[PDB]
RNA sequence: AAAAUGGAGA
RNA sequence: CGCUGCUGCAGUUGAAACGCCCGUAGUUGGCCCCCCGCCGCCACGAGGAAACGGGAGCGCUCCAGGCAGGCCCGUUGGCCCCGCCGCGUGGGACCGCGCAGCGGGCGCGGCGCGCCGCCGCCGCAGCCCCGAGGAGAGCGGGCGGGGGCACCGGUACCGGCCGGGGACGGGUGAAACAGGAUGAUCCCGCCGAGACCGCCGGCCGCGCAGGCGCCUGCCAAGACCGCCUCUGUCAAUCAAGGGCGAAGGCCGGGGGCUAGAAGGCGAUCAGACACCACCGUAUUCCCGGCCGUAAACGGUGCCGCCCCGCGGCCGGCGCGCGCGUCCCGCCGGCCGCCCAGGGAAACCGGGAGGCUCCGGGCUCUGGGGGGAGUAUGGCCGCAAGGCUGAAACUUGAAGGCAUU
């Protein structure tokens, strides 16, 4: 089976630890998000350690959890 | 804690070998660790190698002609004067039909034969069988 | 090692490749300036600064964004801890925890911890005043350890 | 001469434990040493069984089930044959045999 | 400081004199009979004893029926509270 | 074994060197000096002498007969000490006090053989070797 | 010794020190002058 | 248990030096 | 339930 | 005799990891800045008395010897020694450390120039590598029989109180010691303290270890995982120095339900000092101190690295999946079996492997079995005891794991 270490394989290197690839990269993401009711695009890491509040809505749109940050509006995905 | 580097090295490069993975990682990328790597490269023991590099201590992905037999380091570096360079071939040599220490001289870092034979002895880094 | 404990964990994480600035750079590097000066005018220390800055704003990186660290921009500007946060918010770890030793005295498990981050405040101070970051003659003590906060 | 790797005990991350001591030997044993079989018996002998089933004066009565814990000391485990010295073979056979699901003190 | 480097600088004042059983003894319980424990009006470590059992704190200006020798004996301390389990149980 | 290794540690094994030299019971024999102090003989070969009471030690096991040998009190020391004699029946020659010179049972401390405690040797008496007197070689 | 800690702050103010708006000539600056980075024509420079 | 059997033999051995040491001197 | 020896040395 | 170990030894059971953790000297610190300067460092000289030894030539009747010999190198006796830790000469690899912004002009600013001044002066790209699977701090979320301080609910056990009822009760291996018609045992209610937290309770989890299990709360944390959060080597092991440390013991109180060192009995056996029954004091429980030891054991110090696969348990955190505690990794810890490899073996293999092809770092410990943890000093404790620690002499095995 042929499986070369020198030129990494991207598929197995997201199942890898972020420091176990060939290079130690970030493993999380900046998303903009939809506040249903107004257009304004505020940006989120995939992982929340602060509450970031949509302009012109006092209540935090993002409650961080350890790890992923859910929404109180509807979710725009990712950069879209 | 991670003193010498090559030692983590070698025995990276020898077990891997003693497996049979032909390609193999090291933690840190070392200038000294490039010295006996491209050593081994020009006697023929080690094949084609590379340093992927990230800016922290960079990754060494090495193959393998699959030919080692040993590597190894004295630790710490011992200093001795090229009279004595052929004591420590008995020592640390399987023969001298393929005898190689890796010593250090300030003019260039070579294997003991070419320094000996250049009539100067520094510090043995590290052994190749 | 986890220095005084045990227990080991790697909890260390990756932050961006790219040495030059991320790609959508909302704002201007020189935008990304008067944002982080706000926060000493907010009272956030250094740590916490990058912290907000990382989620409320786009900015991520400091050093993507600027060439300089979120305290060499704060230590030009007027707020430059003389003591670093790290050795700040452990020594008042120490006065909260003297709290409970005084309370109540029988809790010798306490006092343990009250002992490793008396140790590791001694270690991290060394450290300082070796460096410039602490005057030479800053030597941590018991009494004035909650004055210290000025 | 390590007899068990286990060493007689399922300690793992841990120092000391609790003692309870043999309902025969009246031993003290740590939690670790002690067989702790349990064991379900109906109150009354199965022989008579029928009898005070028939005497049912009041309607679908069942049998008091009692459940107890069992806690021999080694001593008293070897010598009331709870348990039987192994070779080293059967000491990794992780299982009681004899089958005998049957609900009861006595296997029967 | 620390003049007489033994514990017993309380009952040093004796000297060589009454024993090492009693000597002993005796400071603990004299430490205790001097010291300074919290009225409980003052809420401040003000008392002394005034004579053996009846004790007194300068602020509170009030007198406490306490031990002879400290302000709550142990087996009063616990009968207090199990007058309170009697009492919050009748009502 | 840890082993502390470094180019500036020649402390470490220097001192565990000379500390852990003497840890043997031949190094401290011979390192230690009571030796010298404590042997009967001091540190010689031979060491003359007068002979006192002779003595007939039961032997252990399997030997199992009675080995004459005489105490003689060294002159240099002023100490007694009891001496094995030769060859077959050659206590006989040796009965009151005589020169008597005193050698080791080569072990050098321990008791030779299967005799039991017996540390040193006889080798002459009066002025004529002990074992050309069994000889009949040279005799009074 | 207290009047010689007035004079150490002395010897302290000649130097830069607090320069609070030169570390904040930045985000202000880039409204106001800014020079020739987007569609300014005053590209010629001394 | 010979070695507990030995070991505070040998402390009753030692205390018994004590005062022979000391009510002679 | 009790239940103690087994001289030396081939 | 690698049985003194630097090369080059052992410490899971032969002899041997401090009970545990902090900690100062001491030792050791990852990558990393080519070029400069010091370190150390080798090459490598100068000048370093021989004898002696390595070693020219030489036949005492042959060497061992000696430096003589003959028509002869100006015939000899050549040469290497001496370690000389310095001193030159050069390399700069490795090795540790390096500060003051440079620079120009005035400058020959005295047989040549420097100091030092005085000038932003215009030549400065003048100026903060990196962000370690180093560590510290931070933040988000769960994590746990982890700790203190209150609080408190059960049952049991024992001791009372009333009522009932009717001769036996206890105890065992059998027996007996002491219970009981002033009514025991027993059966229920009512109660009083004092401990204890049942089944659930575990190749579970926690914690620096000793250790950790009532209900309610309350206080200070710890580890963990996740992160585009700063700090920037603050690191490792650590004599001296500390802090703890089960039980038992001790020192004063408080407390006293059960077990129960002593002490008493009965019953055993030629003795029963005991084992076993029945009492029972100290103790056990709490507070304030001392002790400072355990088969404190995983009989295995710590921090690192590389591994051979198959499954569990716990902690997060992602992975797609008809969304089910579904799968699949990242895992940090708990582990079972085990592949090479290792081992006197037993066995280990999330090592006790990578090592007679014997050299990551750092503390500790051992050197035949006794004597001996003894003697003698010092230190500690109130004492018990701890801690440190020989010899005189003995004598041939002591021991380790395994095969019948």
């Amino acid at each position: 089976m042929n499986v070369d270490l020198l030129y990494p394989d991207p598929v197995e290197e997201q199942r890898k630890h972020k420091l176990k690839r060939l290079v130690q990269g970030p493993n999380s993401y900046f998303l903009e998000i939809k506040c249903a009711g107004c257009q304004d695009i505020v940006v989120v890491y995939s992982h929340a350690n602060t509450p970031v509040f949509c302009p012109g809505c006092t209540s935090q749109i993002s409650i961080p959890t350890g790890g992923k940050c859910a929404f109180t509006s509807q979710v725009e995905r990712y950069r879209q | 804690v991670r003193i010498n580097v090559l030692r983590d090295a070698l025995k990276s490069i020898c077990n891997a070998q003693r497996i049979g993975k032909k390609q193999v990682i090291v933690r840190p990328s070392s200038k000294v660790i490039i010295e006996f790597l491209q050593l081994m490269q020009k006697n023929g023991y080690i094949s084609d190698f590379a340093v992927v590099d990230n800016h922290r201590s960079n990754r060494i992905v090495v193959n393998l002609i699959g030919r080692l037999n040993k590597a190894g380091v004295i630790s710490p570096r011992f200093d001795i004067p090229a009279n004595d360079i052929e004591k420590w071939v008995v020592n640390l040599l399987p023969s001298r039909l393929f005898g190689h220490i890796i010593l250090t001289t300030s003019q260039g870092i070579m294997d003991h034969i070419e320094a000996q034979h250049r009539q100067i002895g520094g510090k043995v880094i590290g052994y190749f069988y | 090692g986890r220095m005084h404990a045990p227990g080991k964990g790697i909890s260390r994480s990756a932050i961006p490749y790219t040495r030059a600035p991320a790609p959508w750079n909302k704002y201007t590097p020189e935008d990304v300036c008067e944002q982080i000066y706000k926060l000493a005018k907010k009272g956030t220390p250094p740590s916490q600064i990058g912290l907000i800055l990382r989620d409320q704003f786009a900015i991520g990186q400091v050093k993507n964004v600027t060439g300089s660290k979120i305290v060499r921009i704060l230590k030009a500007k007027g707020l430059a801890p003389e003591i670093p946060e790290d050795l700040y918010c452990m020594i008042k770890k120490a006065v909260a925890i003297r709290k409970h030793l005084e309370r109540s005295r029988r809790d010798k498990d306490s006092k343990f911890r009250l002992i490793l981050v008396e140790s590791r405040i001694h270690r991290l101070a060394r450290y300082y005043r070796q460096a410039r970051r602490l005057p030479p003659t800053f030597r941590y003590k018991s009494d004035q350890a909650a004055a210290l906060l000025a | 001469p390590v007899k068990r790797r286990n060493n007689g005990r399922s300690k793992y991350n841990c120092g000391h434990t609790n003692i309870v001591r043999c309902q025969n030997c009246h031993r003290c044993v740590p939690k670790d040493k002690v067989i702790k079989r349990f064991t379900i018996r109906n109150i009354v002998d199965n022989t008579i069984a029928d009898d005070v089933l028939n005497a049912c004066v009041i309607q679908g009565f069942a049998i008091p089930k009692l459940y107890n814990k069992v806690q021999y000391c080694v001593s008293c485990s070897i010598h009331n044959h709870i348990v039987r010295v192994r070779s080293r073979e059967d000491r990794k056979i992780r299982t009681p045999p004899k089958r005998f699901p049957r609900n009861s003190s006595q296997k029967k | 400081m620390a003049k007489r480097t033994k514990k017993v600088g309380l009952t040093g004042k004796y000297g060589t004199r009454y024993g090492r059983a009693a000597r002993k003894q005796l400071l603990k319980i004299e430490t205790s009979q001097k010291a300074k424990y919290t009225c409980p009006f003052c809420a401040k470590d003000k008392v002394r004893r005034t004579a053996c059992g009846i004790w007194t704190c300068r602020s509170c200006s009030k007198t406490m029926a306490g031990g002879a020798y400290s302000l709550h004996t142990e087996p009063a301390n616990a009968a207090r509270a199990t007058i309170r389990r009697l009492r919050l149980a009748r009502e | 074994s840890g082993k502390t290794s470094g180019l500036y540690t020649a402390r470490k094994l220097r001192t565990i060197r000379r500390i852990q030299r003497w840890a043997d019971k031949r190094y401290r024999k011979a390192h230690l000096g009571t030796w010298l102090k404590a042997n009967p003989l001091e540190g010689a070969c031979m060491a003359r002498g007068i002979v006192t009471q002779k003595i007939g030690i039961s032997a252990k096991q399997p030997n199992s007969a009675v080995r004459k040998a005489v105490r003689v009190q060294l002159t240099k020391n002023s100490k007694k000490i009891t001496a094995f004699v030769p060859r077959d029946g050659s206590l006989t020659y040796i009965d009151n006090n005589d020169e008597v010179l005193v050698a080791g049972f080569g072990r050098a401390g321990r008791a030779v053989g299967d005799i039991p405690g017996c540390r040193f040797k006889v080798i002459k008496v009066a002025g004529i070797g002990l074992l050309a007197l069994f000889l009949r070689k040279r005799e009074k | 010794e207290q009047e010689l800690e007035k004079k150490k702050k002395e010897e302290l103010e000649q130097r830069r020190k607090k320069a609070e708006q030169r570390c904040k000539e930045r985000a202000e600056k880039v409204a106001a002058n800014r020079l020739a980075f987007a569609q300014t024509g005053i590209f010629t420079e001394k | 248990m010979r070695a507990k059997w030995a070991k505070k033999r040998m402390r009753k051995l030692k205390r018994k030096r004590r005062h022979m040491k000391a009510r002679s001197k």
